[PDB]
RNA sequence: UAUAAUGGGUCAGCGACUUAUAUUCAGUAGCGAGGUUAACCGUAUAGGGGAGCCGUAGAGAAAUCGAGUCUUAAUAGGGCG
RNA sequence: CCCCGAAAGCUAUUUAGGUAGCGCCUCGGACGAAUACCAUAGGGGGUAGAGCACUGUUUCGGCACCGAUGCAAACUCCGAAUACCUAUGAGUACUAUCCGGGAGACAGACUGCGGGUGCUAACGUCCGUAGUCAAGAGGAAAACAAUCCAGACCGCCAGCUAAGGCCCCAAAAUCAUAGUUAAGUGGGAAACGAUGUGGGAAGGCAUAGACAGCUAUAGUCGAGUCGGCCUGCGCGGAAGAUGUAACGGGGCUAAAACUAUGUGCCGAAGCUGCGGAUGUAUACUUUGUAUACGUGGUAGGGGAGCGUUCUGUAAGCCGAUGAAGGUGUGU
RNA sequence: CGGAGGAGUACGAAGGUGCGCUCAGCGUGGUCGGAAAUCACGCGUAGAGUAUAAAGGCAAAAGCGCGCUUAACUGCGAGACCCACAAGUCGAGCAGGUACGAAAGUAGGUCUUAGUGAUCCGGUGGUUCUGUAUGGAAGGGCCAUCGCUCAACGGAUAAAAGGUACUCUGGGGAUAACAGGCUGAUACCGCCCAAGAGUUCAUAUCGACGGCGGUGUUUGGCACCUCGAUGUCGGCUCAUCUC
RNA sequence: GCUGGCGACCAUAGCAAGAGUGAACCACCUGAUCCCUUCCCGAACUCAGAAGUGAAACCUCUUAGCGCUGAUGGUAGUGUGGGAUUACCCAUGUGAGAGUAAGUCAUCGCCAGCU
């Protein structure tokens, strides 16, 4: 139902929907830890930014 | 010297509404120098080619004719 | 720009967004469909002085009309209100 | 002192280092979900690639056609990925839009990707696109705006990490396992040349005896031998002017080099811990208390203050039991 | 100051409408008449044409004829495209008058995209506007239209060429000449393959056609440093390094 | 079950080759008085009709002969992140064109007339 993502890398030079993607995300610096629902629509801004965020289930 | 340097201005043409759009009666729907896409229901023609809406509706592209011809409609 | 680009040998003193008028916007105060006097008079920051100015109606080049008016053969349509 | 924060573009100009409108910044007001990210659904294309059906161009055959075979920014029978437009939807975010006050700017630079130009030259020049600098500190790269990691509110002799590293200069492994190199290759370079050394596949001949040498195919001799292919790391090709000067240095060879795998650790102004300040919002239905999110900055815009001279308050208050000024100390 | 071409027009029909028609090429025959004129029949075929450059188009042909005609109208115009402004573009539909069709209908120039010039100042035709005491008039306004190779084409004036080594000021390393820097086309040096030359014999010595590098001397490319100054071609004196 | 008219669709549907049909319909056909026609022509268009024919044409059937359709797999290209710079490699997502196997001698709607 629900997943957890943190954020391990910087955003500060990634494009711009990336940043955005983060943001929607809810994910605010390195090392911050968010729960967020499992849909189809968070999970593609989470395999957008695959790159720079963990996720567990 | 050179002999070439010359070039015209831009024409802005093109496709300016796309299918599953709504439009009002008069919108232009392509700009376009020949009959790249041809008239089809509550579409007219202009004197230079342009299609537009002749009717509130959604619009509709499609192929069709013993000719293939593009065509883009209206449905109401 | 460490730049081998400019300026300064050092100290103390002086040295550069002002003033008048008009106008627009913001804040604040008085009065409020009204607000306000100018020159001037005045044992004079008072009190007088309503000429004038801004607001309260617009349309049209204008004559003209006026919550309408212009365009037009049109009461249609359309533009400014 | 606090908050936000650009641009070096388009269009026009006796214009090109000026200026004006628009784009980009800031402040006030209006209005709230109308906005964006992502997921589904609908849509057009003529680029990358490819192809020869048109237009050109090309080679070899056969009798302009026919058959095999290539090429194209201004060729197309074809044709993506992305990007762009629209609708619906979850979650997250002070998002979009409109009306006004004030601007600055209109010399850009480098790097990656797609290109024109040039010699597939230039730290060259002109566009598109993204990042950084400009206007941005910290750590790595010897030193090094534009590369990599990362965005500095203040304080701490606390902790974890990123890039990059762990023999000494100099913080952390003279750590572990298995191989390769002998060139200090590592720590500059090509066509080409060569029994350098690892690995792999296949082939030819051979104890009715193979290769070399030896004795005039026979003959002693008693195991492998011969020639190519693919591939890892090395060698030569390799000449310059101040002084080793082409690992930063010392030094390094079962490495302190290279390849693969694994345990730890060091490492930033990043993250966490503790203390303090400040801005915005939400609630307390006064507050000055809690929570959440912010606080790098040039040109600029906005907000809040400190001191100096003079006027009133002031015929007041302080002053020869010592004012202003000067010079130390403490707070 | 990249690669290639066009425009500064034309047409009262080459516009509107109703009706009608398909090109080009080739092969056969047929007087002059053939490569190629015109006639007849067939085969595969848009390769023709579209006033003009190219592109996008063109069977209800947008290509080609005939008859009648003036919609190459007047007042407009929902709604859009494009856009700094000024401008530019498409347009269903309403009213009046009209042309061609039996009619449903079609027509607000031409298949489209170039064929162009703001404002000021004046000229001409209209006009129920204005008219400096009043009635007129002059002049002005409104509607339509005329005069620019203002081509440096957003057009500074109605009206304008040169010299300065006799020179001067404000600026720029935003921008040239010297030297430095980046680069190495050019220059110089080296190597690979080897037809051939050398009485025979590529390699004693040379070495065609081609290929790969090095250096930073030359001629150059760029414009990064210096224009609030880095101030010289050669000679003299004195040198230091490379191979 | 055949014939005609009007459509949907626009090659898996078309082209080519062979074959078949005259009861009705269609087509060829007879004539040029009147309507109407030829930049000349009753060829076309038009009118008045039924002596002939299914020849031509149109329709229907058969054939993979040309044409058209066309997988699977692989290759090229490509968004994002990383590594390299003749411009490729890795992770992930996507994915042609050509060619190969193979398929195709269409499929439907309305009206009217015959047997």
């Amino acid at each position: 139902k629900t997943i957890k993502v943190t954020q391990t890398k910087s955003s500060s030079h990634r494009l711009k929907n990336h940043k955005l993607c983060l943001q929607g995300l809810g994910l605010r610096r390195i090392g911050h830890t968010v729960e967020v629902q499992d849909t189809p629509s968070n999970r593609g801004m989470i395999n957008k930014v695959y790159y720079m965020v963990s996720v567990e289930e | 010297s050179t002999k070439n340097g010359r070039d015209s201005n831009p024409k802005m043409l093109g496709v300016k509404v796309y299918g599953g759009q709504t439009v009002t009666a008069g919108n232009i729907i392509v700009r376009q120098r020949g009959t790249e896409f041809h008239a089809g229901a509550n579409v007219g023609m202009g004197r230079d080619h342009t299609l537009f809406a002749t009717a509130d509706g959604v619009v509709k592209f499609e192929v069709k004719g013993q000719f293939g011809r593009r065509y883009v409609k209206v449905e109401t």
